[PDB]
């Protein structure tokens, strides 16, 4: 359910 | 919807469009229409008062609609005069109209492999199995 | 020669204009001393700069935009705060001017909501005269479409105070802590723009248990509750959080200074149907007399939002027929269209 999310970085 | 990430460029595009839509009042010959397949991700701002507020609802077609829809995309083909499009609709459920066209296009193809000119009712039914990737096998326990 | 002169004088200003240079627009962010600041270019390094002698030392407070010279890097003049519709916050959503009279049949309820919301914002003296902190917050519960929002929208229109509308159900996004954050940005936005009626739509979602996601609802309530009776700043903004289900709302949310007044707004008042139609019917040209009474029973349990459509949908019937509504026969079918087709 509750979902922790990572993230990238468009330069 | 929204989200310094690299989406602060499309955000300017939306607010710009958001800006002009409210810029001009009704009574004008600039009637606007916008199409989206996922209206649960659109900004609430995009649909509040002076923006696309009267929202048009496009349903997944009903059974009678499907029988018609499967006709319009079959006119340009030499479909046999005995093809109970109605019966086809009954077998064609949970079908978006585009898929309702896929049967027609698939129906013509299935005839091709069989070396026929007019699409028989069976060809249409085989499309209704190959439009959804199903492969009809004569299972034995039926008889 | 007279025509040549006025253009020639303008041209002379242009010759001076060619000479004039540009100033790198920037923002100040600290004041180390009486002659030093830390200014940042809009897309540029942070240069330590001084201020021109003919400038107000004071006016340049953190956040004060300036346009420093392009070579000296010394600020040469303040500027107004940049204004752009880059705002992500409904705050700019003008309520639009809606008079209280336009909402119909809620005289008592509108009267109450005036009290709690309007009073602390307009005549604070009354509250400070008696010594009670101004009441803050009204909880408007009622059947959907009855027009809870409009009353909350008219109150903004009379006070001429900015209105922020949050669809409360939307704020509860799936990823953890986003739901608390949207509420936090709302109240934080209010501190910047005062005074704003923070109208929360159906509040049952956030207020009113053992799962990771079953406590995210718990956290979001705690964030909402804190930002109200909360250390930081008590504030002067007001909230009109309106629900459809009042049993669900948690007890703390209904308290004196934490959202009081359970104003009930039931389906359009029996007499209102007239007033509502009165306020919503007359606009559309319609010379023919009206048997409104039959329309009233022809429209029992009508959501009121339906009533707005009733007249408008009738206008579409008129848009076909001819161009002038001259028959109640229209509202009858319009009443049906705004009933069976509104089911
Ligand atoms: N009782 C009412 N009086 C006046 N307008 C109403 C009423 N009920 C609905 N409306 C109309 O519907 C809208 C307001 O409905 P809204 O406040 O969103 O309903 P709710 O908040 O109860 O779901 C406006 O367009 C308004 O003109």
């Amino acid at each position: 359910a509750x979902x922790x999310x990572x993230x990238x970085x468009x330069x | 919807k929204r989200f310094k990430a690299g989406d602060r460029e499309v955000q300017r595009t939306m607010l710009e469009l958001l800006n002009q839509l409210d810029g001009f009042q009704p009574n004008t010959q600039v009637k606007v229409i916008a199409a989206t397949n996922r209206v649960d991700i659109l900004d609430p701002a995009l649909l509040r008062s002076g923006r696309l507020d009267r929202k048009i609802e496009f349903p997944m077609p009903n059974e009678e609609a499907r029988a018609r829809i499967m006709q319009i995309h079959s006119r340009k083909m030499n479909v046999s005069p005995d093809v109970n499009y109605e019966e086809l609709a009954r077998c064609t459920d949970d079908f978006n109209g585009a898929q309702c066209k896929a049967v027609c296009v698939e129906a013509g193809m299935i005839a091709l492999r069989r070396g026929a000119t007019e699409l028989t009712h069976e060809d249409y039914m085989e499309g209704i199995l190959e439009v959804q990737a199903k492969k009809k096998a004569n299972l034995q326990y039926y008889a | 020669l007279k025509e040549l002169t006025k253009q020639y004088e303008k041209s002379e200003n242009d010759l001076k204009a060619l000479q004039s240079v540009g100033q790198i627009v920037g923002e100040v962010l600290k004041q180390l001393t009486e002659e030093k600041f830390i200014v940042k270019a809009t897309n540029g390094p942070r240069y330590v700069v001084g201020c021109r002698r003919q400038l107000d030392k004071s006016k340049l407070k953190p956040g004060t935009r300036v346009a420093l010279d392009m070579t000296t890097l010394t600020i040469m003049r303040y500027l107004p705060r940049e204004v752009d519709p880059l705002v992500y916050n409904m705050s700019h959503e003008d309520p639009g001017n809606v008079s209280y009279s336009e909402i119909g049949g809620l005289s008592e309820q509108i009267r109450e909501l005036r009290e709690v919301i309007e009073l602390p914002l307009t005549n604070p003296e009354l509250f400070q005269r008696v010594g009670i902190i101004p009441p803050k917050g009204c909880l408007l519960y009622g059947p959907p479409g009855t027009g809870k929002t409009l009353l909350a929208r008219a109150v903004a229109s009379q006070l001429d105070c900015n209105f922020l509308k949050v669809v409360s159900s939307s704020i509860v996004d799936k990823y953890i802590g986003e739901s608390a954050r949207l509420i936090r940005e709302m109240f934080n936005y209010a501190r910047d723009h005062q005074p704003c009626i923070i109208f929360m739509d159906e509040i049952d979602a956030i207020g009113g248990e053992g799962t990771s996601a079953d406590r995210e609802i718990q956290r979001t309530l705690m964030e909402l509750l804190n930002q109200m009776d909360g250390f930081d700043t008590l504030h002067r903004v007001k909230m009109i959080m309106a629900t459809n289900r009042p049993d669900t709302l948690d007890p703390a949310l209904l308290r004196p200074g934490r959202l009081d007044r359970k104003i009930h707004i039931d389906l359009p008042n029996e007499q209102a149907r007239l007033d509502i139609l009165k306020i919503h019917a007359g606009p559309i040209t319609k010379h023919g007399e009206i048997d409104y009474e039959a329309i009233v029973k022809l429209s029992d349990g009508f959501n009121g939002a339906d009533l707005r459509n009733v007249c408008t949908e009738a206008g579409m019937f008129a848009i076909r027929a001819d161009h002038d509504f001259v028959v109640q026969e229209d509202f009858m079918k319009a009443v049906r269209k705004v009933a069976d087709s509104k089911k």
